[PDB]
Order: structure tokens, then C-alpha cells, then sequence
């Protein structure tokens, strides 16, 4: 996407004191409670049926530190996300079958994980210039398709 | 559907907000505003500021629906006639704009009370403002 | 919330259907595993080239399910009863797949009837379906 | 987009078979009568309050038919559609300040309609290529968002 050169600072500058590793955790976590039709994809993660379970079950955060940790490797090299998850597509197309709806979906619930952790430094000028970020992952992701 | 669980989630979480309802109803479409340029459009005679009259006057009202909501969840379609026919027939409020501003409501609660706001009090949460947003986009005919 | 129009047009266009309903199931189905190829990991244990006896025994399966709930158009949440339940909390479905299933079963009354498929039929048909898409996907929570 | 050898002959083969005058003003009618909201955007455009009135209605049917124009100058492009949509995005973007999705919904609108008048002529295989195309217009016109 085309953040601005205010909005490149104001992103940067707070993925710095947010720890990626329980973002990631909580993130992935805070989806599949939500939106109950994507355990469907985990299904080799054990049990999810119920919130703490979920919340506590050591492969979700394993794996969502994994997923933080490329939206940051990503982060950055902005102009170009779509150079950046070109395999990273072509293994959820083909490979995971899984619908772009739902990275629309997780950038969201990222974004809402990342207001419980920065609180009030998370101004609405903040949220917008990472709203901006997650929809060019998230339309990034949605590249290689049909 | 809000089930007991979702209910009693949503009633237990939203006592909590209590008065600051206003400025969180506000924050929110502040926050809307500003992430989602395309929803500015249907408020070209607010002085959509960072806080004019308008968007806490707004806001005010916004949580009030919410409460009201909050205190009729059995029965949200008669409790919810007139803004169904608000916007889904007077201003023809495009329905992807609820989608937009329940987010926005949910980063606000989550920021100012992140100790409520547990995944079930959120998926409980992810449910109202949807059945609400629902019952509001009923009316278009 | 289906106006009386509504219950009469998809009573009717239905009703017009009569016999043709289960090729309609099918070919609903085949339109979509080429159109939208992510659905198919649903039908692994299936073959679904083309015209094949499985895709065309499920498809009246899924034709006469709708037969159901254009005759229970007031109670349509027991209607289905079971395939809510069989949908949501059970294969997992996810809610985008039954957005792209009524515009390929749209599409295919179409083809088959521009006869009568007016505008406004056209307008109920898609409540209806929009209808029989938040039962099956309610039971989710 | 990424269309092939048979899928690309598929989709131009087809649109020789369309009346565009025909084409273009029943499908923005059909929007304006399926999705009621989006009738907002255009109001100006006289009487709208009954199938019969927006399907009448003349410079519905006029500008349908713009909007055709452009869905087949842009088919004689499928190799780099954001190019040419780029003028136009911006225009339903800034101008126009319509929700990229209603975007998707005219195009699967539009075959819905080449489906209503080319019956078997929109079997299901040419109907995927086409899906594709639509993407890919509407992806188009959602680039230069702001
Ligand atoms: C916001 C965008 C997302 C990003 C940045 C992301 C990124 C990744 C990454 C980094 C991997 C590495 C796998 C590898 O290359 O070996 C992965 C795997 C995977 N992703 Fe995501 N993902 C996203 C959204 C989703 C969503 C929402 C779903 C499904 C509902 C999903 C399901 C999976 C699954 C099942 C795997 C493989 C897990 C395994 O087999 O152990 N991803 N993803
Ligand atoms: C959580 C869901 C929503 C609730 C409950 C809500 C509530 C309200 C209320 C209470 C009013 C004021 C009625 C009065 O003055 O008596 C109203 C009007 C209005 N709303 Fe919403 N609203 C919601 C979503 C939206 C969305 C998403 C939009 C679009 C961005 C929107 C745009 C407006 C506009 C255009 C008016 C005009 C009111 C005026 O000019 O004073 N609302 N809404
Ligand atoms: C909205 C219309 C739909 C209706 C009314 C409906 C109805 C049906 C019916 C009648 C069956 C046969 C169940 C039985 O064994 O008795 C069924 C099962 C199932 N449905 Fe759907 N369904 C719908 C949409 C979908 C969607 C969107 C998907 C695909 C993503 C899907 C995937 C399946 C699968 C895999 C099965 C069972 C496989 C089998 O045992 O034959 N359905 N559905
Ligand atoms: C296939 C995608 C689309 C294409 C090819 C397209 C193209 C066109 C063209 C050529 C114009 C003239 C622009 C001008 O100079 O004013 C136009 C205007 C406009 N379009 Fe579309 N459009 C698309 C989708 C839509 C959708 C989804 C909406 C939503 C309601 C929309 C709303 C409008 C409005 C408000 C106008 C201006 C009214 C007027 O000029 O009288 N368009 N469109």
C-alpha cells in the first residue's frame, strides 16, 4: 500500500515495544475463538473446544509467534509486500486452501490484540496508518489466486 | 446468536464501561473516520475534528442505542425499529459501514478495558454488535 | 424479515423450477468448484469432473433442501433443524462458501429461466437465500 | 490476471456474443434493485422506487452502458488491468467514495446477466474464466484508495 512518511514513523516506531512473540500468540488465539470456522485448518493442533484450551494450547502460540514474526519480516519492505509473500501465497492457495476473507479477518483481530497491549499510545491516527498496513498483507496474501 | 453465555458475557461487560459509554460510542467513530475515509461521506455537516460538539453530541447517541440494545438482547427487533428504518431506507446507509464500526468499537473498548476483555468476553462482543448491526440492516425492503 | 412479496415470488420462481430443481443443485455445484476451486477440499472423498452420479445425487440433496425452507419460508431455523447444526459446528464451513453457492445457484436459474427471472424476483431470491445462509451459519456460536 | 491460453480465448469469445447497449443497463439496474443502497451514489438519476422505474429509467440504461465500455476496453487488457483502471479508481475513490466491495457485487452482477441472456453459451467453465476477470476488475479499481 502507500502509507505517507508521517504515518511510515508512526507504525515503526510502536512495532518496537510491542512484543511480537505474545501478539502473535494472542492473535491467532483471539481468531480461532472468534471465528470458530477456521479451527477447521488446525485441526492438528488438538483440542480448541473450549476459550482456555484454546488460550493456553502451546502449538497456537508456537505457530502465531510465526505469523507476527512475517507480518513484521514484512514490515519495512512495505512498497514491495507483494515481492515478499509471493511462496507465502502460493502455500495458501494451493497448498492450504484457505479463502483471503479470513486474512482480511486476522488483521483485524491482530489490530484489536495490539490496542489491548499499547492502550492509550494506540491514538486513532495510529490505528489508521496500521489499518492501511494489515490490508496491503492482507490484499498482499490475497496475490496469487484465481 | 447470542446465546446465555454471550448475554450474560456482553451485560457483565458492558456494566463495566458504565458512564465513559459516551466517549467510547466516539472514540470508535473517530476512530471509523479515520481508518475508513469512504464512511466521511455520510456526515458532510458534522466538523468531523478530533471532538467538535458533533462527534461526542454523535457519539452520545450512539451509546445509547447500544444500551438499550444491552437491556433488550431477548427482543432486539422491536427495540430497534425506528434506526433500522433510519438506515436502511431513509439515509440507505451502505451495510458494510456496521462492519467497520463495530471494529473500531471493539479496539476501543479493548483499549480502555483490557482486563474484562477476554477472548469470550470479545467473541461474545463480535456477536451483539453483529445481531445489532443485522437487525439494522433489515428494513431496506 | 421477508415481505409478503417476497414469500410469493420465491414461492413462484421456485414452484416454476418444479422437476428441474435437482439438475439445478448439481449444476450449482459444479459452477462453483470450477469458479471458486478453494471450496472443493470439502468434497475430497467425492469426484467432481463433471455430470459425475455423486455431485448429481448431492445436488438434489441440496435442491430439495431448499424445496423445505421455500415451504417453511415462516419457520425456516427448525426447518433445517439439523443441517444448521451439520454445518456450522461439524464440518466447520466457512460462512464466505454459502455467499458463493446462492450466486451459482442464481446463475444457474438464469440460464435456465430468463423467461421468469425478473428484477425483482431476482431481489427475493437472494434474501431467501441470504435467509437459509445466516440458519445454516448461526449455530456457530 | 492470470488467465491462460484456453481460459482467455473462453472469456473474448464470449463477449462477441454481447449486446453491450443490451447488457449494461440491465445489470447496474439489476444492482440498483437487488442492493437498494447502492442506489445513493446515483439518486440524481430521476424516478427510482420500483424494477420498472430503474429499468426504465433512461440514463440508467445510458450509463450502463458506459460502464460496459469500460468492462470490454479493459478485457482488451487482462495483461495489466491496474494500469488501466488507474484513472477510474480514483474517481470512485476520491469522488465517488464507494466501498471497494460494491465493486464485486456489480461484477457478479454482470454474470448474472450474461448468464440470463447467453444461457448454455455461459457454461460453467467460461462462467470461472469470467469470475477471474472480475477479480481482477475489481481488484483494479480498488487500487488508488484512499
Ligand atoms: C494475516 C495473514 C497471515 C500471515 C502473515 C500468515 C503467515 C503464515 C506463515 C508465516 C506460515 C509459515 C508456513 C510455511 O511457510 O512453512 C503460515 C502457515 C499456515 N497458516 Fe497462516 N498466515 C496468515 C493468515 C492465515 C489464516 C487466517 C489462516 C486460516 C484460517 C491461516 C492458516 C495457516 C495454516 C494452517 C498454516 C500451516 C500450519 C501447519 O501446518 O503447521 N493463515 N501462515
Ligand atoms: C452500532 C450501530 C449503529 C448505531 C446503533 C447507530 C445509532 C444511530 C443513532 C442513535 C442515530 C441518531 C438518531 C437520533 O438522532 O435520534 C443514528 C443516525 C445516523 N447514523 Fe448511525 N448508528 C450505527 C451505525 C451507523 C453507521 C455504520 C453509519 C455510517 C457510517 C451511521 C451513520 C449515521 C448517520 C448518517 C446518521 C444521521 C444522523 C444525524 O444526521 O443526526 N450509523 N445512528
Ligand atoms: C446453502 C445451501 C446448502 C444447503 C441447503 C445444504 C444442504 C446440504 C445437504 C442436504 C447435504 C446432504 C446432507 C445429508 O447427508 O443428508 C449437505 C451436506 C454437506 N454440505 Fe451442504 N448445504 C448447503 C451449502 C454447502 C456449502 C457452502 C458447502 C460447501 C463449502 C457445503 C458442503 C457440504 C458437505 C461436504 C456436506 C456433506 C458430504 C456428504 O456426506 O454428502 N454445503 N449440505
Ligand atoms: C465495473 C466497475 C465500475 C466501472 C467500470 C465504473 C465506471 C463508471 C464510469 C465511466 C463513470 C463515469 C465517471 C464520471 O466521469 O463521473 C461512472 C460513474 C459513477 N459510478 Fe461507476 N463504475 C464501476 C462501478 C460502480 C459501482 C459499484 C458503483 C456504486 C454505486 C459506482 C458508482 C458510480 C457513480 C456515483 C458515478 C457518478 C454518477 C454520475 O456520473 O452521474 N460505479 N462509473
Amino acid at each position: 500500500v502507500h502509507l505517507s512518511a508521517e504515518e511510515k514513523e508512526a507504525v515503526l516506531g510502536l512495532w518496537g515495544k510491542v512484543n511480537v512473540d505474545e501478539v502473535g500468540g494472542e492473535a491467532l488465539g483471539r481468531l480461532l475463538v472468534v471465528y470458530p470456522w477456521t479451527q477447521r485448518f488446525f485441526e492438528s493442533f488438538g483440542d480448541l473446544s473450549n476459550a482456555d484450551a484454546v488460550m493456553g494450547n502451546p502449538k497456537v502460540k508456537a505457530h502465531g509467534k510465526k505469523v507476527l514474526q512475517s507480518f513484521s519480516d514484512g514490515l519495512k519492505h512495505l512498497d514491495n509486500l507483494k515481492g515478499t509473500f509471493a511462496k507465502l501465497s502460493e502455500l495458501h492457495c494451493d497448498q492450504l486452501h484457505v479463502d483471503p476473507e479470513n486474512f482480511r479477518l486476522l488483521g483485524n483481530v491482530i489490530v484489536v490484540v495490539l490496542a489491548r497491549r499499547l492502550g492509550h499510545d494506540f491514538n486513532p491516527d495510529v490505528q489508521a496508518a496500521f489499518q492501511k498496513v494489515v490490508a496491503g498483507v492482507a490484499n498482499a496474501l490475497a496475490h496469487k489466486y484465481h | 446468536v447470542l446465546s446465555a453465555a454471550d448475554k450474560a458475557n456482553v451485560k457483565a461487560a458492558w456494566g463495566k464501561v458504565g458512564g465513559q459509554a459516551g466517549a467510547h460510542g466516539a472514540e470508535a467513530l473517530e476512530r471509523m473516520f479515520l481508518g475508513f475515509p469512504t464512511t466521511k461521506t455520510y456526515f458532510p455537516h458534522f466538523n468531523l475534528s478530533h471532538g467538535s460538539d458533533q462527534v461526542k453530541a454523535h457519539g452520545q447517541k450512539v451509546a445509547d442505542a447500544l444500551t438499550k440494545a444491552v437491556g433488550h438482547l431477548d427482543d432486539l427487533p422491536g427495540a430497534l425499529s425506528a434506526l433500522s428504518d433510519l438506515h436502511a431506507h431513509k439515509l440507505r446507509v451502505d451495510p458494510v459501514n456496521f462492519k467497520l464500526l463495530s471494529h473500531c468499537l471493539l479496539v476501543t473498548l479493548a483499549a480502555h478495558h483490557p482486563d474484562d476483555f477476554n477472548p469470550s468476553v470479545h467473541a461474545s462482543l463480535d456477536k451483539f454488535l453483529a445481531n445489532v448491526s443485522t437487525v439494522l440492516t433489515s428494513k431496506y425492503r
